[PDB]
RNA sequence: AGCGA
């Protein structure tokens, strides 16, 4: 993540669910951003400090250990790790889906990558992944 | 036309000289996974934690 | 067949494959336009940015 | 404007080429040729007229005249700009590209 | 021999001709259009004079086409009538000051009727406030001043054209009947000769199908179309036959998926081509079609819908176009020539004016209102409702407001000088809604079709990426009620040139043949030479005998706009530089003195009094009382009237707008006379600059490549100086922590700078301010934030209060100064209209007197622009033998290659006018002066002169005038017959070895001043999502070091400088502060980190489930 | 053979690398850091979201609705419809306007999904890579300096 | 949205 001018390769790659949930620092599961009245990020929402880092340098959501001397530790009650307020620029989240979902680029962009991998026509694969037709995936 | 954020500049650079003495706690999940969270000397460790 | 590859890589491949059983891949020079030349480069970052 | 001298023979040149233009126009009126052929003939005739006028101007100007001085020095400007300042503008293009 | 304005100075003209028709009201194109929209009695009587039969305003028209509105039941209906205004609710100056929109209410008599039971419910419904055009042809919105620009749009109607097919080399003719709010039909001939008929962009149909659908089944096709060879060919390609057979098949194609029932097919054709409510070629389209096919010779214009006669005539005309028929004598109408139409010929390119645009917007708003009305017209209970409960005016007022604000035709008033104020009006813009944007507005429409002559100037057009898209109306042009551009002409009968002025559109222009004004008229209407220059329909130019001429131009300078018409000797200048000069004549700035030009045109007085910014004596009388503020006129019958001035009012571009009187207390004035000069006006006529002594020699390289040198005399005597007024604003608003307060109890600041502030915040009027000074002491809460220990102990030692209210006072921005003219303060305590959460609004007006400084832009009236290379002292300037220094020195090398010797002729004639002449006609008149007007044989020093643009000073006449140029004070003819003079070098001393051209040239100061351009940044604000430095001089920002600059650097190979410019000057967020620290401490610059846009890119790619990673080896 | 070539392309592409094709279908969708989709308040309380927050919402609401539906026990029609809406929400999140009608916002304006942040002239690959504003800079009109 | 090179 953080290094020096040491550079020899930039490797792109298709990511996997284990990689995503290893990337993330928390699991956002509420469709809220800010409390309308106090104008502070909600807990467990799209902008929660516990998941995405403080908005205030060396400060915590419940004002427990707001000082540099307290760094790297997590405030036990509110749960917001105390650090600099630019980790929000970098820390990511993840959403665990109750149902797997196909990526769009590899389905729709002509030529269809799933179509070529599974030897399926796009016209008939849309009917599958959009719940318009069934698919037999095994035979005895 | 401008804007701001509810943040603290806290111009303090960094200090590795004195770090509020802190141990590290660990709360294993339901599937054999461990996620260490550091806690201070004065920290009151929870019985269980959101890992 | 029909794919376009760099001359140096073509020749190096032929040099490698003359050993371990000799078969030449038949190549012909092409004159390709600059748009396709630029797009068919080796670095993915530049092609994406283009 | 005193230093922008006009070519004295311009009116005579103009009448000489105007007579040819009139003759080509008359031949078109009498049906001897079509519309595009007469247009081409007028274009060539007026090109000849432009060249003659430019030649007369060039041989008319002295060497110390500031305009021909700046031109012949190569400082800036081609002789056509002098020709069009004094003498003849020549042919002017259509919006489509014709003359 | 000008007239009208009694006080217009006696400006002698070189006009050899006499114009019959006076210049029209230059702002009619706005005023008359708006009064047509309203229905003013003046417009009523004018229409009575010129087409009485149907006097109808735009409102009345929209309300009539709306009325009645009926429910699907048809048991009840609603109607409108009698649009009516009240007086405006507040005057012009008050609306401009208090930011109100200058408007007046609308009252419409609504009328609900119930069919089954039978009643009328009539009211007078407040429709909404409506913006009103002022006297100057402009609107006032939110206080700001806005102009609606007339829009050029293709007229609806029937257009014929053919393409060549290189695969078959056959003419393929077609037709496009494109109406307003309708459908697109395309009758055409295929590569195989067949009359393909594409309907609403749907696969071309055999015409026989559509004729059967029309009821003209194959039998009736034979009945009517007999010569139509392709018609019988397609009677074989008909692929079917029968009225209902073709109707069902075609209707299946027309409405696929819906049952192809004959009933719905019939209803579909009716509802799409004959239901006015759903379809309309409006009045303009009906007139165009009925004149192109000659259906109705003179039938009153109505029935804004297509006719079956119309469609069959269209088909017959198109086949005849492929047959190349000479004309079509339509049965029951007149032979019309079978010619294909153009798309830029002004017979097809109409002009929506303010009236048409506002009417269209009102129509759309009423469509929305109507949908709501008919919706609730069923839900609401009957016997209980009324138009008050039915009508909704919210969408109508919203539509009008959304038009006037935030529309690319409701343009900001561009008034930096009175000429620009005039010229932004009368402007024609081909880009707009329902118009061609620059994406589709390619070169094809940017040329000058020969139909523009007398209707649209070919010269004026912005030099930017709009060349041809934006033009200006000609001088004499007038607007056809149907949106076309009529032009005056002098008709000539049997070689006798009458004075009956008939106005012709482009179609009649093409029909007839047009002569020239500058022709030898022999004082009787009779031409002299038989072979006369003339124009033919296709723009051709011929020598017709003097018998077939039926029309002759009203005058020269008919093809030119207003601004361009003011360029003297225009005919000598090239089109490119003349265009530049016209575009820069609108950019002058009002000087403090505003001396009139020596050499001019006729269009300095008329284009001044019609500009609006000059006070005009409404009715004759005498003067009672004058001041610097108001003039009281005593009319000949009892009444007095006070004309209030406008002193030091800020314009829309920060320039002064002073108005100063010119009369004396005892003077008598007559109606229509100039009574007070405006910003750039002098004794009535335009004054866009100053008359300066000019020399044309290259001096010490300073005037190298368009640079200009001025004397220190202009700086000293204040010849070129511009007053500029800037507006700063601040609002004390409400917040979460409390309420913001304007006051004096500011946080830490010495009382030294609080001397200027008044007892209650804002600064005292007149106190000079410098960059960074305070203007409005204003403080806002900051809540509680724990302090750093260092500042805590600083407060402990220096005993300074926390001052929990942080301070964000109004500081005058960097690089600005000047005096404080006025302070306009609002308040909630005064119950003034403030937006929500705002307690107190205050604006302060700063002003400066910018003197002419090197780097500013000056230009002549010939496009000979240039920045100022240097301002020398007055002594080191080439001075004449009389000790008079020249004032500016232009460069020679720019004259010949730019083909604008108009400046040279202007210089010579200006010197002639300055010195004064006397043609000694001792023995008769000299040869050159034979055809000069009287009282030009002599003139006085500093005597004003005018040369109309295309009939002006001849070269022989100029030589003759320069020959005798009577001496200044001693016997010294400083400028010889050639027009040059011996200059002495002011610097070294020796005379120049060759005589040098000198004269008086009129030049203007352009609005591109150095103070408004110079900009710098060491470290300032930053962007939000990306951490780049901001942009714009409004902010600090930096200069975009763009991709080509990157390429330049790479080509040089300066890798380290590239790294610096792209990492630690723009985006390395932790590197910028480190660099600043190192620079202040004197250390070395640190190594760059990683750019911020790159990290952003990485995070988006990882958000896209793309595993991007960096690998060491 | 032509189709075999076209397919063998991607097939051998997957075979050669250590890439499993399981990642083509997705189970955990990542969420971009908030400062890259900020809601910055303007002076006056007029908040300024980044147009990705509404999409992330849509996915969160539909996912939670699916979770509750499966917990509660719902008919096949409702559950499959919900899975379809979840699919559409994810496709809109990744590239709005690709499949079917683009998801509009207020004023019938299409929203700016992640793909739109890179595609076209306004992508990151241009706006901040075709040039940047730079500190320690300035500009001015120029005049001729013959004595220099 | 308008404008300068
Ligand atoms: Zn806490």
């Amino acid at each position: 993540m953080l290094d020096v001018n040491f550079f020899d390769e930039l490797r792109i790659g298709l990511a996997t669910a284990e990689d995503i949930r290893q990337w993330s620092y928390g699991e956002v599961k509420k469709p809220e951003t800010i409390n309308y009245r106090t104008l502070k990020p909600e807990k467990d929402g799209l902008f929660c400090e516990k998941i995405f880092g403080p908005t205030r340098d060396w400060e915590c959501y419940c004002g427990k250990y707001k000082r540099v001397r307290f760094k790297g530790i997590i405030c036990e009650r509110c749960g917001v790790e105390v650090t600099r307020a630019k980790v929000r620029r970098e820390r990511m989240g993840h959403i665990e889906l109750a149902a797997p979902v196909t990526h769009i680029w590899y389905f729709k962009g002509v030529p269809s990558r799933l179509g070529y991998l599974l030897d399926l026509a796009p016209k008939d694969l849309e009917k599958i992944i959009y719940f318009a037709a069934y698919v037999i995936t095994s035979v005895d | 036309l401008r804007g701001s954020r509810l943040g603290a500049v806290s111009y303090e650079t960094d200090r590795n000289h004195d770090l509020a003495p802190r141990q590290i706690a660990r709360y294993r999940t339901d599937n054999g996974e461990e996620f260490e969270v550091p806690f201070a000397d004065d920290a009151e460790i929870p019985g269980t934690w959101l890992c | 067949p029909g794919s376009l590859i760099d001359r140096a890589e073509f020749e190096a491949e032929n040099r490698r494959v003359v050993a371990e059983g000799g078969e030449p891949a038949a190549g012909r020079p092409v004159l390709m336009g600059i748009t396709k030349a630029s797009l068919a480069t080796d670095s993915w970052l530049s092609a994406a940015s283009f | 404007m005193a230093d922008v001298l006009v070519p004295p023979r311009k009116k005579e040149i103009l009448d000489h080429y105007e007579e040819r233009a009139d003759k080509v126009e008359k031949q078109f009126q009498r049906g001897a040729l079509n519309h595009d052929e007469r247009n081409e003939a007028l274009v060539e005739i007026w090109k000849e007229a432009t060249d003659e006028v430019g030649q007369a101007l060039r041989e008319h100007y002295p060497d110390d005249n500031p305009i021909i001085t700046i031109v012949d020095s190569g400082a800036t400007g081609n002789f056509t700009q002098t020709r069009t300042l004094a003498g003849m503008k020549g042919l002017v293009t259509n919006p489509k590209g014709e003359f | 021999s000008n007239n009208s304005v009694p006080g217009a100075p006696n400006r002698v003209s070189f006009a050899k001709l006499r114009e019959p028709l006076e210049v029209p009201g230059l702002l009619d194109v706005q005023t008359d259009s708006f009064e047509w929209l309203i229905g003013s009695p003046r417009w009523r009587e004018s229409a009575a004079e010129r087409g009485d039969v149907n006097p109808v305003g735009g409102l009345e028209e929209v309300l009539y086409e709306l009325s009645p509105i009926e429910d699907f039941s048809g048991s009840m209906s609603l109607s409108f009538s009698d649009p009516r205004f009240d007086d405006v609710k507040a005057p012009v100056d008050e609306c401009k000051d208090k930011d109100m929109t200058y408007a007046a209410p609308l009252f419409v008599t609504a009328e609900f009727i119930n069919n089954n039971t039978g009643e009328i419910k009539s009211q007078t419904v407040f429709m909404g406030d409506f913006p009103m055009m002022t006297e100057k042809g402009t609107f006032i919105i939110n206080g700001t001043e806005r102009v609606v620009v007339s829009q050029l749009v293709r007229s609806p109607g029937v257009y014929f054209d053919e393409t060549i097919d290189k695969s078959t080399d056959k003419t393929l003719h077609s037709v496009k009947v494109i109406p307003s709010r309708g459908a697109w039909l395309e009758f055409d001939v295929d590569k195989r000769d067949t009359v393909g008929v594409r309907i609403d962009r749907k696969r071309r149909q055999p015409v026989t199908v559509l004729l059967k659908a029309l009821g003209w089944t194959s039998e009736q096709i034979v009945e009517r179309f007999g010569f139509s060879e392709i018609m019988r060919s397609t009677l074989e390609k008909d692929n079917t036959v029968g009225t209902d057979e073709a109707l069902l098949d075609i209707y299946r194609k027309l409405r696929p998926g819906e049952p192809p029932t004959k009933e719905s097919a019939q209803t579909l054709l009716e509802n799409l081509f004959f239901k006015e409510k759903r379809y309309d070629l409006a009045r303009v389209g009906r007139y165009k079609v009925n004149k192109k096919l000659g259906l109705h010779v003179g039938e009153p214009i109505t029935s804004s819908t297509l006719t079956e006669e119309d469609v069959v005539a269209t088909i017959e005309y198109l086949v005849r176009l492929h047959e190349g028929q000479t004309t079509m004598t339509v049965p029951g109408g007149v032979e019309v020539p079978v010619e294909t139409d153009d798309i830029d010929h002004f017979g097809n390119r109409r002009l929506r004016t303010v009236g048409e645009l506002i009417q269209n917007q009102i129509r759309v708003g009423m469509s929305r209102m109507e949908r709501v009305v008919r919706e609730r017209m069923t839900t609401q209970d009957v016997e209980a409702i009324t138009p008050q409960t039915l009508i909704n005016i919210r969408p109508v007022v919203a539509a009008i407001k959304e038009f006037f604000g935030t529309s690319q035709l409701s343009q900001f008033m561009d008034q930096n000088n009175p000429l620009s104020g005039l010229t932004h009006k009368r402007r024609l813009s081909a880009l707009g809604p329902g118009g061609l944007s620059r994406e589709r507005a390619g070169l094809e429409v940017r040329d000058v079709h020969p139909s523009h002559y007398g209707r649209m100037c070919p010269i004026e057009t912005p030099e930017g990426p709009n060349i041809g898209l934006i033009g200006s109306l000609s001088v004499y042009a007038r607007v056809n009620p149907f949106g076309f551009i009529e032009t005056p002409y002098r008709k000539v009968v049997d070689g006798v040139v009458s004075d009956e002025i008939v106005y012709l559109t482009a179609d009649e222009e093409d029909r007839h043949v047009v002569a020239q004004a500058n022709s030898p008229i022999d004082a009787d209407g009779r031409f002299v030479e038989p072979r006369v220059l003339v124009r033919r329909k296709a723009g051709e130019v011929e020598y017709v005998p003097s018998s077939e001429v039926d029309y002759m131009d009203v005058s020269p300078r008919q093809m030119v706009s207003v601004a361009t018409a003011m360029i003297p000797f225009l005919e000598h200048d090239d089109a490119n530089r003349a265009l530049m000069g016209a575009n820069m004549q609108r950019q002058a700035v009002p000087l403090v003195r505003s001396e009139a030009p020596l050499v001019g045109t006729g269009m300095e007085l008329r284009a001044a009094i019609d500009a609006g910014d000059v006070v005009v004596a409404e009715e004759s009388g005498v003067i009672e009382e004058v001041s610097a503020d108001y003039i009281t006129v005593m009319h000949d019958n009892g009444t007095r009237r006070t004309y209030r001035m406008r002193k030091f009012a800020r314009s829309n571009h920060g320039t002064c707008a002073n108005q100063c009187p010119i009369v004396d207390a005892g003077d008598r004035v007559e109606a229509g006379q100039v009574i007070a000069d405006g910003p750039c006006t002098d004794d009535g006529e335009m004054a866009l600059g100053k008359n300066l002594l000019v020399a044309i020699m290259p001096w010490e390289g300073h005037n190298y490549e368009d640079a200009i040198i001025l004397s220190n005399r202009l700086v000293e005597e204040d010849v070129l100086t511009s007053i500029h007024i800037e507006e700063h604003e601040i609002d004390a608003r409400d917040t979460k922590l409390g309420a913001e307060e304007i006051t004096r109890d500011i946080p830490n600041i010495s009382d030294e700078v609080l001397a200027d502030l008044d007892e209650r915040g804002i600064v005292r009027i007149g106190a000079e301010v410098r960059d960074g000074d305070i203007l409005v002491g204003k403080v806002t809460p900051k809540g509680e934030t724990e302090l750093t220990p260092e500042e805590r102990l600083l407060r402990a030692i220096f005993g300074e209060k926390a001052r929990e209210v942080r301070d964000t006072s109004l500081k005058v921005p960097h690089g600005e100064s000047g005096k404080v003219i006025g302070i306009r303060v609002f308040s909630r305590e005064d119950e003034d209209e403030l937006p929500a959460g705002v307690n107190e609004l205050v604006r302060v007006y700063v002003a400066q007197k910018r003197k002419i400084s090197d780097g500013d832009k000056l230009a002549g009236r010939h496009g000979n622009k240039g920045v100022i290379g240097k301002i020398l002292p007055v002594e080191d300037m080439p001075f004449l033998a009389d000790g008079t220094p020249v004032d500016i020195i232009l460069n020679t090398h720019g004259v010949p290659r730019r083909m604008n010797i108009g400046q040279i002729l202007e210089t010579h004639l200006g010197w002639c006018a300055h010195s004064g002449w006397k043609v000694d006609a001792a023995k008769g008149v000299p040869d050159w002066a034979a055809r000069l007007p009287d009282e030009l044989l002599e003139a006085q020093p500093n005597a004003i002169v005018s040369t109309p643009v295309f009939d002006g000073a001849q070269e022989a006449e100029l030589q003759g005038l320069l020959s005798c140029t009577l001496p200044n004070r001693d016997g010294d003819v400083l400028v010889d017959a050639d027009g040059k003079a011996m200059l002495f070098d002011g610097r070294s001393g020796e005379p120049f070895p060759y005589p040098v051209t000198v004269g008086y040239m009129y030049i203007m100061k352009l609005h591109h001043l150095v103070d408004d351009k110079i900009h710098a940044r060491s470290t300032g604000p930053y962007s939000m999502i990306t951490q780049q430095p901001l942009g714009g001089k409004a902010q600090f920002g930096g200069q975009r070091f763009g991709e080509m600059e990157c390429w330049a650097m790479q080509a040089y190979g300066a890798a380290y400088t590239l790294q610096e410019l792209l990492t630690i000057k723009s985006d390395d967020t932790v590197g910028r502060v480190k660099v600043y620290e190192a620079i202040v401490k004197g250390e070395n610059i640190p190594e760059p980190g990683i750019p911020e846009s790159f990290k952003v890119l990485l995070k988006e790619l990882q958000s896209l489930c793309l595993n991007v990673e960096v690998l060491s080896s | 053979k032509l189709r075999a070539l076209k397919r063998l392309k991607v097939v051998a592409a997957f075979q050669q690398s250590g890439n499993s094709p399981m990642g083509m279908v997705l189970d955990a969708v990542p969420v971009i850091p908030p400062e890259l989709r900020p809601m910055v308040q303007l002076d006056g309380g007029r908040f300024a979201t980044s147009d990705l927050n509404d999409l992330y919402r849509r996915v969160i609401n539909r996912n939670n609705r699916l979770k509750r539906l499966i917990d509660l026990g719902a008919p096949e029609i409702i559950v499959n419809n919900e899975k379809r809406m979840l699919q559409e929400s994810v496709d809109a999140l990744f590239d709005n306007g690709r499949r079917g009608r683009p998801v509009t916002g207020p004023g019938n304006r299409p929203l700016k999904s992640l793909s739109d942040l890179l595609k076209g002239k306004q992508g990151r690959f241009r706006q901040n890579l075709l040039g940047k504003r730079v500190d320690y800079s300035g500009r001015s009109v120029i005049v001729v300096g013959p004595q220099l």
